[PDB]
């Protein structure tokens, strides 16, 4: 039984045991938790069952959540689901990890955990509400399903906006211009019904998780340690209001979650 | 001539190209300055995805061009091998990912040799060519070394 959200371990006691190789590799690999540990304190392991990309951004989204996000207060968020379903009939080719309702019964789970999170008194308490939520399978499965589906709605909004000439973020233009996902039915079936599945998330994709729960994600890359590529943040030039949440990869193939010493547990 | 490929980071890679070079050409330049192995490169030209055997001038592609550069690397998956000894160790990979790389990445975590490393799933020796997707071998399954 895998935890989601492993505890936090000091982050060289944790790279050490991780990279014992007399390489260059893992010298690298050194170096970058090295600078890493900088500004945090501690990891937390990510369970890599290829939600990885958004159990870590969510986890460290609602885990800050001070206040409930506008984008989630909005009451017509509720009526997304029926809204695109009866009017795009393939988003019913959407994998489940009818359709109306379990969505409408994602989107209203997530805003109400994250509410009762933002709600809080203090910070301490919210973050072990967090956690404790990052305990319970059924419901933690269903809020990436609110994810997934958030992502696909905004990558239709952005879709649509393009072909109108309208302006959008380049990431988008990018994103449709791949041969698997030239429009958001390909992206569907090609790329987000995979996701929590049988694969990840392409670093375009992180742009559209980021834009799907307005978070800006700033990942340390350690393969990319001694160039700017290093610090890389998704999306590069975000709004100003977004929180920013922060993760790291050793080698852009799965995503942990650093901890400042006021993020402790204890 | 000169032209330009941006990442989804923004970084600019300045490459010396010929009218004439194909875009496979190109990725191999991309992979000698950015150590990106082509088969995960993909390489975006006025919203489309350029193909291997076709030239810059088939593109149009000029002095000054830019090109953005779309990786196929996907990120969230973990699998475990256990070692000789009975250690359990959690790695980092991608369904694309070779048995050879995955024997590399057991050397830099526990520093045994690629040479010494017989990888097995489901009674199967793994060959030091093939993916793990080749094997089926999907998220948070486990490896055993002999």
């Amino acid at each position: 039984g895998p935890l989601s959200v492993a505890p936090e371990m000091d982050i060289m006691d944790y790279c050490k045991k991780e990279w014992r190789g007399n390489t260059q590799k893992a010298t690298c690999m050194k170096m970058g938790y090295e600078e890493v540990s900088q500004k945090f304190t501690s990891i937390r392991r990510v369970r890599g069952d290829n939600y990885a990309a958004l159990r870590a951004t969510l986890f460290q989204a609602m885990s800050q959540a001070v206040g409930l996000p506008p984008w989630l207060q909005d009451p017509e968020l509720m009526l997304l689901p029926e809204k695109l379903i009866s009017k795009y009939n393939w988003i019913k080719q959407w994998k489940l990890g009818d359709l109306v309702d379990k969505i409408k019964e994602s989107l209203t789970l997530l805003r109400k955990k994250w509410a009762g999170l933002a709600e809080m008194r203090t910070a301490e308490a919210r973050q072990i509400a967090c956690d404790e939520l990052f305990t319970n399978e059924a419901e933690e499965y269903s809020l990436y399903e609110a994810v997934k589906f958030l992502m696909l709605n905004r990558a239709i909004e952005l879709y649509n906006d393009k072909e109108k000439g309208k302006e959008v973020p380049f990431f988008s233009v990018l994103l449709f211009a791949r041969d698997t996902s030239n429009d958001p039915g390909q992206l569907l079936r090609n790329h987000l019904n995979q996701v929590g599945h049988t694969g990840g998330l392409e670093q375009v994709e992180m742009f559209l998780l980021a834009y799907a729960v307005r978070h800006t994600i700033q990942v340390y890359r350690l393969s990319k340690y001694n160039t700017e590529e290093f610090i890389t943040v998704y999306p590069t030039d975000p709004p100003k209001d977004w929180p920013v949440v922060t993760l790291i990869a050793e080698d852009d193939r799965h995503y942990n979650i650093p901890v400042r010493v006021c993020e402790e547990t204890s | 001539m000169q032209i330009f490929v941006k990442t989804l980071t923004g970084k600019t890679i300045t490459l010396e190209v010929e009218p004439s070079d194909t875009i496979e050409n190109v990725k191999a330049k991309i992979q000698d300055k950015e150590g990106i192995p082509p088969d995960q490169q993909r390489l975006i030209f006025a919203g489309k995805q350029l193909e291997d055997g076709r030239t810059l001038s088939d593109y149009n592609i000029q002095k000054e061009s830019t090109l953005h550069l779309v990786l196929r690397l996907r990120g969230g998956m973990q699998i475990f091998v256990k070692t000789l000894t009975g250690k359990t160790i959690t790695l980092e990979v991608e369904p694309s990912d070779t048995i050879e790389n995955v024997k590399a990445k057991i050397q830099d975590k526990e520093g045994i040799p690629p040479d010494q490393q017989r990888l097995i799933f489901a009674g199967k020796q793994l060959e030091d060519g093939r993916t793990l997707s080749d094997y089926n071998i999907q998220k948070e399954s486990t490896l055993h070394l002999v």
